[PDB]
């Protein structure tokens, strides 16, 4: 099987193609269409058979047609498809090789005969039509068999015996080189590097040769094992290799009639001898298996498709697939494509799941649009902001509130004063305890008689209170009823009212509502005031059960499950209603030896479950900053972490973990440029480090530059007119001829120094010339300074 | 998914984005590299400048931290390492726009990889070619970015591979501000952490089993703060191969693998993270690009799947 | 005037990013912005973006730029 592309015979886009069947008999003329993949592109146009056992053939690209064919017997049958002459050598032997030239050069490969020349060229318009045999104008080669042969140029030709590689030119009777090596069978011609060729030997040792190193002698490159074998005993071979006509230094094999390999090249020059060296190899499966031999399609925009001819002769179309070579993904979730075969690049915007979906809803951008809507900056402010969003953020707006209440208690002088610091504390810290015991106790009662205007535990328990803001006044707690009511949330007012235990304002809340389904709730909450002293298991309290467990609502489910038994429980252990609220009701209304417990249970299950609300049970304190390692496992929000643990960390305590998150947000603030939310956070950072003496401790950037006179070499300036060390005169604006003054900030306040050429306008004035100049405004500078 | 022509004659390489994600930065095998730029107003990819750069195919493009400059490394396969700043006082398009600093020649061998150094160890820089020897070459001078010394040298491989055999090359930087010094290197079937030592010489501290065929792709996972961190790996077979990586020869660590997916069919290429760690973009031979995310769980689900 | 930048004694990065802008963290050299309290750089464009909406010094060294630069 062969197939032979052939060009510069198509005025059209199409290829034409020059087919031989497996058993060596027809040979088929095609013209296939690369813009459409299916079979019907391969247009069977003419078939000439009967051609005994064709061993080689050959096309001349000069005239359109000439399609050269050779056989076993010796007749060279040289025809036209797009006359028929039947010539042979002057002794009868098989012929092995086939080329014909540009100009009009045919050669022909012979075996091996004592006698006679194997290599004979001849031209056409100067050949006899009478006579069968040949006149061979130039003869080469005695007592060889030349098996291939090909025409480097219009002169010499490249051919091949069993033993030797011959660079013959007709203009001289001594070949350029003669190289003793196995492998010379089938040399052919890379179309972009006239210089390289490549042959294969009888163990199928492939190996690509060049010219210039073997005229001076090791091949360029070597295959061991590449191909097929049946070279020295089969005339009749498949080709299963072919040199890439899309672009240079690559290659396909053929391999166990099922794959293919496209082999590309590397090239590195020693200093025009470039030595090889396989880079990539890429595996393609073809549609069908049993191919014998395949060729490359020429495609628009740099593809690539094989047409392959199979074991039984039948011509089908493999196309070759767009593999991506680089995914890369970036800081805006942005994905960028780029592959193996054309030249365009592929990009994802951010603007089985979609993909931008995908990209829209990972933490990255949500990080990026929170933190370019201001996020963690003021608590206050961040409460506003996620309470005006719906998305469902609950447990951040939770932790957020009570980070806004403890900067509060801390702004407000209470819980800072005293010997001991206690700001931002837990209430597992409060509870615990732990330098007199009585000091401590003192100093503390203390903290309590500050707004001043039955347990043991009551110099805790009114701690806790005031840590999670539970110490408000009734008249307030109407007000906020008020709130609440006004907010549209009766349920929260409700459940509110119910923890707070004045169940009939709770009915009176729920009453004359928006709803019609909270006055239901609010009759079933009513039938519980003249029912509490039933013993129970009714069906009543059976009712109210089940609707605790079927209703959506966590409020009205708290408020249920309270209500149908009287135990708080219940109410402790459910997690869609908020930790704030839960903590409420578990100082008010517990015992010490349950509420301990109570407290170790929720502590134990918010470090390592990396609830954010179990910061008012631990506080900002190492084990907060396990809490928010751990969350920064489940969830990679480095943004929460950084902006929590910038409160307390370097005004308590030296951790490594912390820092690595405010490094990684103020590399993330750079990476989006948010240069100006890098800075805020900056100046937030040296604001919440200071201590309760002033002295900050965070880690500033050390002194860069100071400003010389060159008069007496000293500061200008102290950490006028004049130098304050030599009274030597200052450089003036070059605009207003103003001095500088050495003794809510306007641009015309501060010189624009120039690092470079030291001259030195007011930034208003330099502002006002370099938009519309490039130039240092200076007599005899030469400097862009903008 | 709007598709941009980069204008190469050729294959293209390796792109990189920068920084800030702006610009992004293609190799070629025409030996050109072209700087594509992100404007704000067309909202469309357009070319800074294009340059020819290499006397081979270039392989690896990597850019350096804006704190240091615009600076783009370039490893190609004529063994040479040029390193390219910015000149601000140019014509866009120009071909000059990008000003030559150095060629690192101390290299025997076609390289394959080159990649800069986090923003935490220095002006530091790694590269990896058919030779088996790592060089590291920082830059310690900050008054003029010319004077770039090799200082490390670790040799990888025992012998260079073959003329004819295949074979690939891949690093990946740890940026990690808090931990010492540790870089992935991919050699054929052998991916190896090395770690800086007390003594200023880089050891073998951990090797990634597994690995029967060549990597494609190392790429680090960004250390956003967790306590683990994470290797993605692309190997021949169909193996997305994630490994945690677990720190505690300064300090000890310990290699275990998270997931393994055959979910490709075919050699894996390209392999790579996001910016805090949690989108996985695995490129294979079946031409779809999969998306992997971690829900509820630690091992790695698959997600959405682009053709 | 001549400007001079203070010749720190220094070993690794710190060498670099002792010239570099306070706002951007890129390196700064021409049209520079020099408060006086404290020894720090900014460029132009970037003082004249900071002064609008900040009041102390971008790398939070705790100096009000604005009333103490001379
Ligand atoms: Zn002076
Ligand atoms: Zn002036
Ligand atoms: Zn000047
Ligand atoms: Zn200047
Ligand atoms: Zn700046
Ligand atoms: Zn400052
Ligand atoms: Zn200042």
């Amino acid at each position: 099987g062969l197939i032979k592309k052939v060009t510069h015979w198509s005025y059209d886009n199409l290829i034409d193609y020059l087919s031989v069947n497996p058993t060596r008999d027809e040979v088929t003329h095609y013209k296939v269409d690369p813009e459409n993949e299916s079979d019907e592109s391969i247009i069977k146009l003419h078939t000439v058979k009967d051609f005994g056992s064709i061993t080689c053939l050959d096309y001349s690209e000069s005239e359109i047609g000439m399609i050269g064919v050779g056989e076993k017997n010796g007749y060279l049958r040289i025809f036209n498809i797009s006359y028929d002459i039947r010539v042979r050598a002057k002794k009868q032997r098989c012929i092995n090789s086939l080329g014909i030239n540009t100009n009009g050069l045919i050669a022909m490969g012979l075996d091996r005969n004592k006698h006679d020349s194997s290599l004979q060229i001849w031209d056409m318009n100067y050949h006899d039509d009478s006579h069968e045999t040949i006149n061979p104008m130039f003869s080469y080669c005695t007592n060889e068999s030349i098996v291939s042969l090909k025409f480097l140029n219009d002169t010499s030709v490249l051919a091949a015996s069993t033993k030797f590689l011959k660079e013959i030119d007709v203009r001289s009777p001594n070949p350029i080189y003669q190289h003793p090596t196995r492998l010379t069978y089938d040399i052919k011609l890379n179309p972009f590097n006239d210089w390289q060729f490549s042959t294969y030997g009888d163990d199928g040792t492939l190996a690509i040769w060049d010219r210039r190193k073997l005229s001076d002698a090791s091949p360029l490159l070597t295959f061991e094992k590449l191909v097929g074998s049946g070279a020295a005993s089969r005339k009749y071979m498949n080709s299963c290799f072919r040199w890439s006509c899309v672009r240079n230094n690559e290659f396909a094999t053929l391999h166990r009639g099922d794959t293919i390999k496209r082999w590309r090249l590397g090239y590195y020059c020693d200093s025009n001898i470039e030595n090889l060296f396989v880079s990539s190899v890429h595996d393609t499966n073809t549609m069908y298996d049993r191919v014998a031999t395949f060729d490359y399609i020429p495609r628009s925009n740099n593809g690539t498709s094989l047409i392959c001819m199979r074991q039984s002769g039948t011509i089908y179309r493999m196309p070759i697939s767009e593999v991506c070579s680089k995914a890369i993904l970036n800081n805006r979730n942005s994905l960028l494509l780029s592959n193996f075969e054309n030249t365009e690049i592929d990009e994802i915007r951010v603007n089985f799941w979609k993909p931008e979906k995908l990209l829209e809803k990972d933490i990255s951008v949500i990080m990026r649009t929170r933190a370019s809507l201001g996020y963690g900056l003021d608590p206050m402010n961040t409460v506003e902001m996620i309470d005006s969003s719906k998305q469902n953020n609950a447990y951040i707006r939770n932790t957020w509130r009570w980070i806004a209440i403890a900067k509060a208690s801390v702004d407000d002088g209470t819980m800072v004063s005293g010997d001991l610091d206690l700001g931002y504390e837990g209430v597992i810290g409060i509870w615990n305890g732990i330098l007199s015991d009585k000091q401590l106790n003192k100093e503390m009662e203390k903290i309590i008689k500050l707004r001043r205007k039955g347990s043991p535990k009551y110099v805790q328990r009114r701690l806790c209170l005031i840590i999670s803001g539970w110490d408000l006044s009734r008249s307030d707690y109407e007000d906020k009823y008020n709130i609440i009511m006004k907010n549209g949330h009766y349920e929260k007012a409700a459940a509110w009212a119910v923890f707070f235990g004045d169940i009939p304002k709770a009915v009176e809340i729920l009453g004359s509502a928006k709803k019609e389904r909270l006055r239901l709730i609010a009759t079933a909450i009513a039938g519980y005031l003249a029912y509490k002293d039933l013993p129970g298991n009714n069906a009543w309290r059976q009712q109210c059960r089940k609707m605790s467990s079927e209703l959506d609502d966590p409020y009205l489910r708290v408020i249920f499950a309270f209500i149908a038994d009287n135990d708080w429980w219940d109410i402790l252990y459910e997690p869609a209603i908020s930790l704030r609220e839960r903590l409420g009701v578990a100082l008010r209304f517990l015992n010490d030896t349950d509420l301990t417990t109570f407290l170790d249970r929720t502590s134990s299950t918010v470090i390592e479950n990396g609830e954010l609300e179990g910061l008012i049970l631990t506080g900002i304190t190492p084990n907060g900053i396990d809490l928010l390692q751990s969350y920064v496992n489940k969830t990679s929000d480095v943004q929460s972490a950084a902006l929590i643990s910038i409160f307390g960390s370097p005004r308590y305590f030296r951790d490594q973990r912390v820092d690595e998150w405010i490094q990684t947000y103020r590399d993330m603030l750079k990476s989006w440029e948010l240069f100006s939310m890098r800075a805020r956070f900056d100046v937030l950072r040296s604001k919440l480090s200071r201590t309760k003496t002033g002295v900050l401790t965070a880690d500033i950037k050390p002194r860069q530059i100071y400003i010389q006179c060159q008069n007496c070499k000293q500061n200008i300036n102290t950490p006028k007119y004049c130098c304050p060390h030599c009274g030597s005169s200052f450089p003036r604006c070059a605009i207003c001829l103003m001095p500088l003054g050495t003794s809510k900030l306007k641009l015309n306040e501060w010189f624009s120094f120039c690092l470079s050429c030291n001259h030195g306008m007011h930034a208003g004035h330099a502002e006002e010339w370099f938009d519309r100049h490039n130039v240092c405004p200076t007599p005899g500078c030469t400097c862009q300074c903008n | 998914m709007q598709p941009f022509d980069s204008g190469h004659d050729d294959l293209v390489h390796d792109v990189v984005y920068d920084f800030y994600g702006r610009h992004v930065a293609t190799c070629s095998s025409d030996q050109h590299i072209k700087v594509f730029k992100l404007d704000k107003d067309t909202s469309n990819w357009e070319l800074s400048d294009s340059w020819r750069a290499h006397d081979s195919s270039i392989v690896a493009i990597d850019w350096a931290s804006p704190e240091y400059g615009r600076i783009i490394a370039s490893a190609s396969y004529d063994k040479t390492v040029k390193l390219w700043e910015e000149d601000p006082d140019q014509e866009e398009c120009s071909g000059r726009r990008w000003n030559k600093l150095c060629t690192l020649n101390d290299s025997k061998g076609s390289l394959y990889s080159v990649k800069f150094a986090p923003a935490h160890l220095g002006l530091k820089l790694a590269c990896l070619g058919n030779d088996g020897i790592l060089r590291l070459y920082d830059a310690l001078e900050p008054s003029d970015l010319r004077s770039w010394t090799l200082t490390s040298e670790m040799k990888v491989l025992s012998i260079p591979p073959a003329n004819h055999l295949q074979s690939d090359f891949c690093l990946s930087w740890c940026p990690s501000r808090f931990s010492p010094e540790k870089l992935a290197v991919s050699a054929l079937e052998q991916a190896i952490i090395y770690q800086r030592g007390k003594d200023g010489k880089l050891h073998v501290a951990a090797k990634l089993p597994g690995h029967k065929s060549l990597i494609r792709s190392i790429s680090w996972a960004p250390s956003i703060g967790r306590w683990y961190q994470l290797i993605a790996t692309g190997c021949k077979d169909g193996r997305i191969r994630i490994f945690k990586i677990t720190e505690k020869l300064q300090s000890n660590l310990q290699v275990e693998l998270l997931s393994e997916h055959d979910d490709h069919n075919g050699e894996v290429w390209s392999v790579s993270w996001n910016l805090t760690g949690t989108i996985l973009s695995s490129a294979g031979d079946d031409g779809k690009v999969r998306l992997w995310k971690a829900t509820y769980s630690n091992e790695f689900k698959c997600m959405s799947v682009i053709t | 005037v001549l400007t001079h930048w203070i010749e720190n004694n220094e070993f690794g990065e710190e060498k670099f990013l002792a010239r570099n802008c306070n706002y951007c963290d890129l390196r700064v050299t021409r049209s520079s912005f020099i408060c006086g309290n404290c020894q720090h750089v900014l460029h132009s464009s970037c003082a004249r973006i900071w002064w609008e909406i900040g009041d102390e010094c971008p790398s939070g060294c705790g100096c009000n730029c604005p009333e103490m630069f001379d």
